[PDB]
């Protein structure tokens, strides 16, 4: 919640952040594990433990069958894309429950 | 419904229900301004000769 | 083919004018706010499945990848971020007689 | 140790293209917006003792 | 529910009631953009070899 997605604009080097209300941001929960659970591998950027601190969110990555640096036939590959999301601008809230 | 507000979600999965499969496609695209918001006549001598 | 196919879905920027004369003129504006838009689209198609019910023995031809080890996957994204389809692929696979 | 442990909550910041050629052009577009998001996020569990 | 309206409050307590407890935090996070929108292959060749 709360969410705000802001513009950034680089121009000769003035840097100046702006709000785009229009745009939006996808979320989308892995109900049915059906991409490769990272978590639990004790990685780096969880929640900080201290409330005040401000994190940044850890970018998705992957790893399948692998033959040196070559992937095999078996080897398999995941869009994200290809998963229903909701899509919230500034004004829409995300939830979920888990039992 | 409001400047702040989706105006729809990233649906995307295909299902299938036994003799039936249901396909959904979600892209994003980029609209230009063609023509110079003109009606233009075209015809192989306006594209050169042929 | 159909007489009555999918039908054609015509999209438009509507034209913003620049700021015009404070003196009236008759000819049509050709000074535009320059313009483009952005958004999603959503394609839901609903195909209905003729399912095989053969009694052939042996095994038939199926469309598979192929095992043996490769720098990139077939039908994956490039190491740039390029997806490639790298073969045609028909249909015509599962047999059927005369 | 769970079979289905808490899902995986993926996140992203829809591209916004820049303004695109005015003449048609086939390929993928690869000039955006740069942008950013910010929020709140909430977490709560209760445990039993 | 407008541009002008907070979509959700600071809820952060722990409470005990008994047998059970109830941690709620809140954290205020950033999301860049990763991989310029692109999905990259990557290999300990891509690495650098090892």
């Amino acid at each position: 919640f709360n969410i705000q997605v802001k513009e950034v604009t680089d121009n000769n080097g003035v840097k100046t952040i702006a709000n785009n209300l229009t745009s939006t941001v996808q979320v989308f929960t892995d109900s049915d594990y059906q991409l490769p659970y990272v978590l639990g591998s004790a990685h780096e950027g969880c929640l900080p433990p201290f409330p005040a601190d401000v994190f940044m969110i850890p970018q998705y990555g992957y790893l399948t069958l692998n033959d040196g640096s070559q992937a095999v036939g078996r080897s398999s590959f995941y869009c994200l894309e290809y998963f229903p999301s909701q899509m919230l601008r500034t004004g829409n809230n995300f939830q979920f429950s888990y039992e | 419904d409001g400047v702040g507000s989706s105006s729809g979600n990233w649906h995307c999965d295909s299902q299938w229900l036994g003799d039936r499969v249901i396909t959904t496609s979600t892209r994003t695209w980029a609209l230009p301004t063609y023509n110079n918001h003109l009606y233009k006549q075209i015809s192989n001598s306006t594209s050169g000769g042929s | 083919g159909m007489k009555h196919p999918p039908p054609q879905i015509l999209i438009k920027n509507t034209p913003v004018p620049a700021d015009p004369p404070t003196a009236f003129n008759k000819d049509k504006l050709n000074s535009f706010i320059t313009q483009y838009s952005t958004g999603q689209v959503s394609v839901e198609i609903e195909w209905e499945l003729q399912k095989e019910n053969s009694k052939r023995w042996n095994p038939e031809i199926q469309y598979t990848s192929n095992y043996y080890k490769s720098n990139n996957v077939e039908f994956a994204v490039n190491t740039e971020g390029v997806y490639s389809e790298p073969r045609p692929i028909g249909t015509r696979y599962l047999t059927r007689n005369l």
